[PDB]
C-alpha cells in the first residue's frame, strides 16, 4: 500500500496546482489497477474523495473578499469552475479503472465526475453569502443590458451553464430571474403605456420580444423559454390590451396606418383574449364610424360612394393587417346590418 | 333620411 | 350560454359512460366559438369545475373499511383507468382550447395535465388512501417474493399510474427499496445457515435473475441500479469471506468446475468479491502445497502429484476464473513461499 | 360479429364528425371482450384498417393543381387538425386494447402512432402534397424576412406536425437552412456595399434577434443552433475583415463608443472575430506611432499627445470591450516593439 | 508555432502513455493563447490530425483475424478503454477550447466526439475488425444461454461501446434479435418433446428470468421489447394450444395449484394465452359434466362429489387465475349449457 | 340410473348458481 | 528634431508601461 | 521429510 498511493495522491495535488505530474502515465494507470485487483485497507474511491474535498474546500476564501467588483467575482467564480472542470476531468482519465469498475461492479457510490460536482456543490456554490453574491450579480448583468449596458454575454453562459450542470438552474436563477423580469417589465409597461403613442409603444414591445428571445439563445438555458416570453408577453400586452385600443386604434383606423395595424395584430395574436378583445373594438368602430356618417357627412362626394370608400379602405385592412381573417369579416357584416 | 340608402347598401352589400 | 349548455352535457355523458346526443361536429362547434367571442381563460375555468366536480365524488369508495386489499387497488386501478380514458375524450373535443393555449405560450396546463393534478388533489392525495394503496403493492411485492402468484398487470398499472402522476419516488421506490433491504438482508443470513454453499450460491443467482423480471415487468427503469444493488448487497455482499470460509474448501478438494464458475460469476457483482477469494485462493494453495511435502502421499512420484494439483488447478483458472491472470500469478508466488 | 359492427360504427362516426349511436360503457365493453374471446391481433388490424380506408380517402381533396398556397395550408392544417381529434377519441374507446398490449409486449405501435404512420404515408409522404406544403412554408418564412405580416399560429401548426410525424429533417429543416443561407448570403454582401459599417451593425444585431425569434415562435429547437450559425456566418464571418477595414479606423478616430461595443458584441459571436479584431487594434496602434514620429500634432507638447491618445484607448477598452486584458497586453507589447524598430 | 509544439509533445506523451514534461499551467496558457491570436479553427484542425494520425496507427494490431476470439475480444477492450483513457485526457488540456466553440454556436464536433468519428472510421467500422467483434459477441452470449460462464464485463465494454459510437443496433441488435429467435425457436420444438408440461413452464419461466438478466447485465436498455417478445413468442406463443391439450387436464385433475399459477402466469405474458385456457378450461368443466352422469360413482353422493369439485375449482380460480371474474362466469355457463343438453 | 343423475345435476346447478 | 521624439517615445513607452 | 522441500524449491524454480 501507501507507496503505490503516494504516487497517485502526488499526481492529483500536481492536477490541482497545475503543477508537473513526474510520471510517466502507464506506471499511474498501472497503479489505479494495482489498489483495485488487491484490495489491503484500500477503497481508493475514499481517499481520492478526501484529497478532492480538501482542495476544493480550500477554494472558498477566494469568494469572501470585503468589497470586491461585482464583475471580477463573477469572473473568479468562472474561473474556479473552468478549474475545477479541467481538473476532475484529467483525474477522470488516470482513475479511468475506478469508476467504469464500479459501474461494471453496480455501485451506488457516485462517479468521480459527479464526486467533483456534488463537493463543487457542497463547498463553494451552497454557502449562501457565495451563492447571493453569484446570483445578484448574474442578474445584474441581465439588469444592466435590459437597460442598454454591454456585459459579457460568454460569461453569463459559461456561469448558467455551471449552475445547469450543478442542477440548481430552477432553484438559484429561474425563480428570481423571473421575478425580476416581472417587475421591469411590469413597471416598463405603465411607464411606457403613457410616455409614448401606441405606434411608438407596438414597435418598443416587438423589439424587446425579440431582444428576450434573443437572451434566451444567447446564454440562457432553452427550459426557460415558456415561462420568460409568457412574462414580457403579460406585462406588455396582456395587461394593456384595452388600454391600448382606447387610446390609438381610433387613430390608427381613422388615418389608415396598415404597418402599425399589422403589426397590432401580430402582438396581439401572442396572448390570449388578444385578438379576441381587438375584435369587439373592431366592431365598435364600425357602429361608430357608420352610424355617425348616416348622421353626419363629410359633404364631398354622395352618399352611397362615401360607404363605398369606407368598404374599401376596410377591406384593404382585413386583407392585408388581419390576414385574410374570416371573423373580421363576418363581424363587419354583422355590423352593417345594424 | 340616411337611415334609407344605409339600409339599401346593406341589402346590396 | 345556450351553446355553453352543450358541452355540460356531452362531459357528464362521458363521466358516467353514457350516449352522447350530439354530433360531433356540432360540439367542435361550440368549443370553437366560445374560445373567439370571449377571453378562452372563461372555457377552461368552467371545464375543470366539471372535472373536479365528477372526480371528487369518486373519494367515497375508497372509504369502505375492512376492505381487501387487493380488491382495494382493483377499485383504485379502474378508477384510474376510467379517469384517462374519460379525460382523453374530453380532450379530443376540447383540443383547439388545448393547442390555443399551447399556441400562443399559456402557462395554464393542457387538459391532459389538468385532469392528473385532478386525480392526484381528490383521490391520491388522501394520505389514507394513498398509505392504503402503497402497502398493498409493496405487499404485492412481498407476496411475490414469497412464491406466491400475483397481478403483475395489476401492478404495472398502479406502478405506472404512481409515475405519471409523479410521486413514484417520493412514496413507493424509498419504502420499496427499504423493503427490499430488510427482507434480503434476513433471507441471506437465514439461507446462509440453512444450506450449503452450492445451494447459497444457486438461491441467490435465482434471486438475481427473479429481481431482474420484476424490474422488467412493473418495476420502474430508474429503480435498476439501487435495487440490484441491494440484492447484491444483502445475499453476497454481507457474506462474502463468510461463504468462502466455509465452501470454498470443500469445492476445490472436490474439484466442483460448475459451482466454482458460479461462484467467480457471483463474486464478480460486488466490491472486493474477487479479491477476497483471490486472497482465499493463495491460502488453499498455500496450504495444500505445504502439506503435501510434509505429509506426502503415496501413489507414484511426488513431483508428479506437484502436476496433477496444477493440471487441476490451470483448469479452474483456464473455466472457473475465466483465464483471469490475478490468479495465475497469485499461484506461483504462493508457491515461491 | 355484433359487436365489432357497434365499433366500426362508432368510429365511421368520430370521422364523419356525426353521432356515436350508443352509450359508451357499451363500446367499451365491446373492446373488452374482442381481446377477451377472439385474438386481439384481429381487433387491431381491423381498426387499422377502416382507418387506412378513411385516411386514403383524405388525398382526393388535395388535387385542385392550382389553388392560393396559403388556402392549402391552411387545408393541410385542418385534415391535421381533424386526423388528431378523431385518433385520440378513437384512443379512448379503444384505451383498453392499447394498454394491453403493452403488458402483451406487442412489437405494434400505439394506436396514435398507428395513426400517424398512416397519416405520414397516405397524405403528406405524397410527393406533389408534401412539395406544396414545403413551399408554402417556406414562402411564409421568405415573406415574413421581407417585412410582410404572416400568421405564425399556422406556421407553428403545421412545422409541430412535421415533428410530430419525424419528417420536420428530412422534409423541412435541410431545404430550410438552405434557403437562409443563399437568402442572408446576398442580404450580407449587398448591405455591405449600401450601408456603413455602423448601420451595418444595428442591422446585423436586428437580423439575428428576429431570427431568434422565429426560432422561439413557430421553429423547433433543434434548428437552434444552424439557423443562428448560418445567420453569424453570412452577416459577419464572411466579412470580418471587411467591416473592420472599412469602418474601424473611423470608429476608433471618432471615438464612437456605441458603435464599438456593438461591434465587439457582435464580433464576439463568431469563431475567429474577437481576434480579427485584435490583430487590426495592434495595426491601429502602430500606425499611431509611425505618425507620431513624423507628424506631431504641433498643438500640444508631445508627451500630452501621448497621454491623450492613452486614455482614449484606455476608455475604449474599457467600455467597449469589457475590460479585455488581451486587448492591454497587446497595446503594451505593440509600444514595446515599436520604439525598439528605432534608427540606430 | 513554437508554442504548439509544446501541446504537440504533451498529446503525443497521452497517446504513448509517458511523461508530460511540462507544468500544466504552461499547457493551459499554449490552448488560451492559440485560441485567442491564431484562431481557433487553426487549433482544432492540428489537434485533429495527429489524434487521425495515432489512432490510424492502432489498426495494425488487429491484422491477424485468425486469433482466439475472446482474445482479439479483449484486445478491442484495451484498445478502446486505452482511447477513452486517452481522449478524455487530451479534453482536459484542451478544455478551453471545446468550450469556445461551444459559446460560439460552433457546428465542429466536441473533442470528445472527434475522438469517436475517428476511433469508429479506422478502427471499428473495418468491416473485417468489425465483423470479428460482432461475431464474438454473440458467440459470447450463445455460450452463457448453453451454460457456459463468460466474462460478463468484457461483453458490457463492447457493447457500451457499440452504443458510445452509435453502431449498435444496425451492426450488432438486428443479429442480436436474429440470433436470439432461432435459438429460442428452435429451444421451443425441442423441449416442448423432451419434458412434460410442468418441466417446460419452469424452463420457460428459468428463460425469461435469464434474459431479464442478460438485459440488466450487459444489453442495452432499448433491445427490452423486442428481445422478451421473442422468447415470449418462441417459447410460448408457438405453444400455448400444444401445452394445454398435453398438459392442463392433468394439472387441473391432479390439483397442481403451483404449476397452474405459473401456467397462468406465463400465459398472460403472450396474446391469446389467457384466451386459449379459459376456452380449455370451458371443455375441461364440460368433460367433467359428461363423466359424472354417465359414472354412477359410488364413493359419495352426486351432490358431494359436485361440491367437491366446486371447492377444488373455486380455489383454482382464486390463486391460479387470481380471482378472474371471465373465469367464473365461464364455469357458470358452462354448466348451465350442459343441463340443456340433457337428453329428452 | 343416469336419468337420476340429470336430475341432480339440474338441481345442483340451480342451487349452485 | 526626430532624435527628440524617439527619446520622448522611450521615455513615455518605460513610464506607461 | 526433509526430501519435499527441496523438491518444492526446485519445483518453484522450474514453474
Ligand atoms: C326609408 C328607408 O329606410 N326605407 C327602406 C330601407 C331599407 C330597405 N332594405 C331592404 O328591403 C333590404 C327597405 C326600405
Ligand atoms: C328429473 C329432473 O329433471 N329433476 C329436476 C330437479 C331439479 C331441477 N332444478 C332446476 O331446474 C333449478 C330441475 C329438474
Ligand atoms: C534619447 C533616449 O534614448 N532617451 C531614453 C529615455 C528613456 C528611456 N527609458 C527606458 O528605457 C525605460 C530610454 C531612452
Ligand atoms: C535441500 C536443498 O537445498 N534443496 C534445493 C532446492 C532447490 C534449489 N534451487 C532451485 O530450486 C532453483 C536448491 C536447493
Amino acid at each position: 500500500t501507501d507507496e503505490t498511493w503516494q504516487k497517485l495522491k502526488e499526481a492529483v495535488e500536481a492536477i490541482q496546482n497545475s503543477t508537473s505530474i513526474k510520471y510517466n502515465l502507464e506506471e499511474l494507470y498501472q497503479a489505479v489497477e494495482n489498489l483495485c485487483s488487491y484490495k489491503i485497507s484500500a477503497n481508493l474511491y475514499k481517499q481520492l474523495r478526501q484529497i478532492c474535498e480538501d482542495h476544493i474546500k480550500a477554494q472558498i476564501h477566494q469568494f469572501r473578499e470585503d468589497s470586491l467588483d461585482s464583475v471580477l467575482f463573477l469572473k473568479k467564480i468562472d474561473r474556479c469552475w473552468q478549474n475545477h472542470c479541467r481538473q476532475m476531468i484529467m483525474i477522470r482519465s488516470i482513475f479511468l479503472f475506478l469508476d467504469r469498475t464500479y459501474v461494471l461492479q453496480n455501485s451506488m457510490l457516485p462517479s468521480i465526475w459527479d464526486m467533483g460536482l456534488e463537493l463543487f456543490r457542497a463547498h463553494i456554490i451552497s454557502d449562501q453569502k457565495v451563492q447571493n453574491k453569484t446570483i445578484d450579480g448574474i442578474l445584474l448583468l441581465i439588469e444592466r443590458e435590459r437597460n442598454g449596458e454591454a456585459i459579457d454575454r460568454s460569461l453569463l453562459r459559461s456561469l448558467l451553464s455551471m449552475l445547469s450542470d450543478l442542477q440548481i438552474y430552477q432553484d438559484s436563477f429561474e425563480q428570481r430571474f423571473l421575478e425580476e423580469t416581472n417587475r421591469l417589465y411590469a413597471a416598463e409597461g405603465q411607464k411606457l403605456m403613457q410616455e409614448r403613442e401606441v405606434p411608438e409603444y407596438l414597435h418598443h414591445v416587438n423589439k424587446r420580444l425579440e431582444e428576450e428571445a434573443d437572451r434566451l439563445i444567447t446564454y440562457l438555458d432553452q427550459t426557460t423559454q415558456k415561462s420568460l416570453i409568457a412574462t414580457v408577453e403579460k406585462q406588455l400586452l396582456g395587461e394593456h390590451l384595452t388600454a391600448i385600443l382606447q387610446k390609438g386604434l381610433n387613430n390608427l383606423l381613422d388615418e389608415n396606418r396598415i404597418q402599425d395595424l399589422s403589426l397590432l395584430y401580430q402582438l396581439f395574436s401572442r396572448v390570449r383574449g388578444g385578438v379576441q378583445v381587438l375584435l369587439q373594438q373592431w366592431i365598435e368602430y364600425i357602429k361608430a364610424f357608420g352610424s355617425t356618417i348616416v348622421i353626419n357627412p363629410e359633404k364631398d362626394k354622395t352618399m352611397r360612394q362615401e360607404l363605398d370608400d369606407f368598404k374599401d379602405k376596410v377591406d384593404h385592412i382585413i386583407d392585408i393587417c388581419f390576414l385574410k381573417n374570416e371573423k373580421f369579416i363576418n363581424a363587419m357584416k354583422e355590423a352593417f346590418e345594424t | 333620411d340616411r337611415w334609407c340608402e344605409l339600409a339599401a347598401w346593406t341589402c346590396d352589400t
